[PDB]
């Protein structure tokens, strides 16, 4: 999931996404890795005036 | 001849004032789904759009 920085070619004029080095081998200790991606941003915000 | 003359006088005031408000406001996102510099960008706390 993280082989997706950037790759360019100008020759080209090809602008492509992350394929080369896109690979990550499980070292039998791990039962699998189930790549997934979730990001929550919670903000409290709570202003009083007395 | 007799004469004597009383005066008496007394004055009482009192004002009182008091005000209070107060005003919270709160947002909360939730985001699932993305792994890219996209979501990365659109992970950010700070306008909800």
């Amino acid at each position: 999931g993280e082989w997706r920085e950037l790759r360019y070619d100008s020759t080209c004029e090809r602008l492509y996404y992350g394929d080369d080095e896109k690979y990550f081998r499980k070292p039998y200790n791990f039962l699998k890795y189930h790549f997934e991606a979730l990001a929550d941003t919670g903000i409290s915000s709570e202003f009083y005036d007395n | 001849g007799v004469s004597v003359g009383k005066c008496r006088g007394i004055l009482n005031e009192i004002k009182d004032r008091n005000k209070r408000d107060t005003m919270v406001e709160d947002l909360v996102v939730l985001v699932r789904g993305g792994a890219s510099e996209h979501i990365t960008t659109l992970a950010y706390q700070e306008l909800p759009t």
